[PDB]
């Protein structure tokens, strides 16, 4: 068994941190290691897409073969969610509709920082509640928030993809 | 410079796949994923119209200089002569850089600094300037980009001189780059797969009425787009993919309607120059197991993608210009 | 200058051996373990006396063999795990550590080199044994040609030099012993390719066949009878014979415990009645196809350290022979 | 679209990675393939060394399997190389690989009629090449070759004629 595992998303939201995160200059090269799911063990193809956001025509590969996607946005910018259903659907649902996709909620450490919130006035928190609509909308399996400082759920969205690429 | 070099160069042979098992992908794909990868984390930074910091500046030289570095030794073994000082011609095989190779990688390491020439242009103080995004000032497409801010009333005709200067020097950079990629991507092998994938003939890849179109008695392509909806670019795209396979296909009378389709890709590049890549330039990538077309591939791409992050890091401080001064006459 | 040799060596690596670099070249696995046994070869085949490491070539030899290795150190297990924050929170991480067969291996043999650097180094200074060059005058009195001849002192070695030369030589085929089970280890874990799969015959008796079948069959066995009612002369026949029952049990381990386990008792003695015999179809045909990194640099490198461990141990009986000749 | 594994044994001190770098390019002599055109065709070569089994043969075991041609080499100054060609390694040879075209190189050329170098190497003796010739009729190899690394003379030969021989 094989999985291809595609984040995808805005700029700034920590696509490479959380993956740099998982596994271990923000430099994140495709990796392949194996794991045991349930019984029998998967070999687990992670993939990067930082700086397709800024230029498309920079990575060709990112779609292709695809068995689950990791749809990220950041919880303190709302552009980025927003971009979520008018720029990252679209293109997943033309290259490669049918494969499944986790919505992933990035930087929960800084979302009820009222500390934050207040230096950096054009940050927003998005709540969950905001977030699970967002799954309802885009059709995401699941709707999870993670933090790349702090680990917490980030293990628990690369379990999620697994097991709904196994599906 | 050894525990550094080492990993890069590790990592590599284990073909992405870091159980050992080598269930991996070829050193090729290994290779253009590496390129892919280490320009995203250092362009990633390039946010504002400035010069690459000396450290980043250090890291981007060596770095891809180790990726590219596999293509000095990728070679034609040919026969040759050669003549001692005591007089004796005797033959020898001989090793001369791939012909692909030897112009191709360094008119992309002239393209490299040329535009790390341009971005150093503005080296020390220019009349734009950047702000925190999150700041007040700041909110005043992409919107992780500090948003640039321009004198108020305009800007000085020797700063606008220069920044219009250099947009045509990128936008040269950029089409030579293209140019590059597209010739490796024109002589790299159709995988196994692809022609799998193929239906059994054109109608059936071509659509109904568009083969009706491209058989019809006379034939204009610009007629044939314009009758066409290409109003979103997943349309063009489409197109593209349906004549590519047809062209594919065909190439295995019909010449008529091959040269017709071959002739209406040409003007999906001239109106289009900007299209994602095909079906087949992703599926040629995915399988292509050439390390040298590998390398010219996925530098001339990232290069591209570089020429195109200051063309629109110039564009941004020019249309700003501009609102400024629509703000007055 | 270690930039330039250095990442030329990576370099036909990715290529696969393919210099023309259509990547129609050859797997990963195999490319560094050819490395490791070219290297090796080019190394110890002027390593030809008994004396230290010339300390060039030993940084040489240090620095080259642990560029090929490394790619050791990044083949990895992906296993669940756990960490608590400063504060007592649990989080549920994924961990990376070195494969298994790895972790303990590769330290295992490193160390086996260090130890037939450090043999040879026990050489450091006068010998009472020296060399003579093999196309001189004193080496037209010598009866593998290209080894210079080793002389001794007229009345034979002193005792305290036989005696270090006898402690060596245990030390050296200790090590040879070592090498020769990790090797043997790696192979026995290796993927029974393909092709080796399609040669092999219909049945247990197809492989043998029917005089020798029976033999293995019979309600007693005896292993060493077994072999003594075998024509055994030669090495080849010796080879024809593994091969023969290494075809067999992968017919059986495939398909009857008590002729696998009989067969398997045969192998064994074939290893402590001929060591030093070839490589069967069989390994030869696992390493030909192996895609594993971690066991291609695992059994090569096993490879050659058994046979440095051989040529050391050589230098040794070269010596120990000549002294017999001496005294006699 | 033909691979051609061709393999170069021989005792110790003849010098086949010599002869290998030679070729191509202490030293070593990387498993090397590159496709060369030969006479209109276009081959894919491959070139293998044996140094270092002549001492350990359980060293290199990919050695034989595969082969397509032989470089069998003995040195022009040693007699002993010569006598091993037919003693140890033609059974080799005829029982790892039953059919493969052998191509005997005699290696040292430029050292044969060396007068101060035999002078000042009793030991080393030179053969000549009718010597060479005999044995290759008798060990049946298709062709000889007597060649060079210092001066590079018929190597280039030697491998012309191994690829030819290899190919049917």
């Amino acid at each position: 068994r094989f999985i291809k595992c595609v984040t995808v998303g805005d700029g700034a939201v920590g696509k490479t941190c959380m993956l740099i995160s998982y596994t271990g200059p923000t430099v994140f090269d495709n990796f392949s290691a194996n794991v045991v799911v349930d019984g029998s063990t998967v070999n687990l193809g992670l993939w990067d897409t930082a700086g397709q956001e800024d230029y498309n025509r920079l990575r060709p590969l990112s779609y292709r073969g695809a068995d689950v996607f990791l749809l990220a946005f950041s919880l303190i910018s709302k552009a980025s969610y927003e971009n979520i259903h008018k720029k990252w659907l679209p293109e997943l649902k033309h290259y490669a509709p049918g494969i499944p996709i986790v919505l992933v909620g990035t930087k929960l450490d800084l979302r009820d920082d009222k500390q934050f919130l207040k230096d950096h006035p054009g940050a927003a928190s998005i709540t969950t509640a905001q977030g699970e609509e967002l799954r309802k909308m885009i059709g995401a399996v699941r709707y999870l928030e993670c933090s790349s400082k702090t680990q917490q759920n980030v293990k628990a969205v690369f379990d999620t993809a697994i097991r709904v690429a196994l599906r | 410079d050894m525990e550094m070099m080492k990993d890069r160069f590790a990592k590599l042979l284990l073909g992405e796949d870091m159980s050992g098992g080598g269930k991996g992908v070829s050193s090729a794909l290994a290779l253009s994923n590496a390129i892919t990868n280490l320009a995203a984390s250092i362009f990633g930074e390039q946010t504002k119209l400035q010069p690459m910091p000396q450290d980043r500046q250090a890291r981007w030289k060596k770095e891809i200089d180790w990726l590219l570095s596999v293509t000095d030794h990728i070679v034609e073994f040919v026969p040759s002569q050669q003549t001692s000082k005591d007089g004796v011609c005797t033959e020898i095989m001989v090793t001369r850089q791939r012909g692909d190779l030897l112009m191709n990688i360094p008119a992309l390491r002239k393209l490299d600094a040329m535009l790390i020439d341009t971005l150093d242009n503005f080296r020390g103080h220019n009349e734009f300037w950047y702000v925190s995004r999150d700041s007040e000032e700041g909110q005043q497409d992409k919107w992780w980009l500090p948003p640039v801010k321009v004198p108020p009333g305009g800007l000085s005709e020797p700063s606008r001189r220069m920044l219009y200067f250099q947009k045509d020097s990128v936008t040269q950079v950029q089409k030579a780059a293209m140019a590059i990629n597209a010739q490796v991507l024109s002589e790299m092998e159709i995988p196994e797969s692809y022609i799998d994938s193929l239906p059994k003939n054109g109608r059936a890849s071509l659509g109904d009425s568009i083969y009706k179109s491209i058989t019809e008695e006379w034939f204009d392509p610009e007629q044939f787009l314009a009758m066409l909806d290409m109003s979103t670019e997943h349309k063009v795209l489409d197109l593209k993919n349906r004549i590519e396979a047809s062209v594919v296909i065909w190439k295995r009378k019909r010449e008529l309607f091959e040269e017709r389709a071959e002739t209406i890709l040409v003007l999906l590049k001239q109106k289009f120059p900007g299209l994602p890549q095909s079906s087949l330039d992703i599926s040629k990538i995915q399988f292509n197991k050439d390390v040298g077309q590998a390398v010219l591939e996925s530098y001339s791409r990232i290069l591209e993608s570089l020429a195109y992050t200051v063309m629109s890091r110039i564009e941004d401080v020019l249309y700003t210009d501009t609102l400024a001064l629509k703000q007055t006459l």
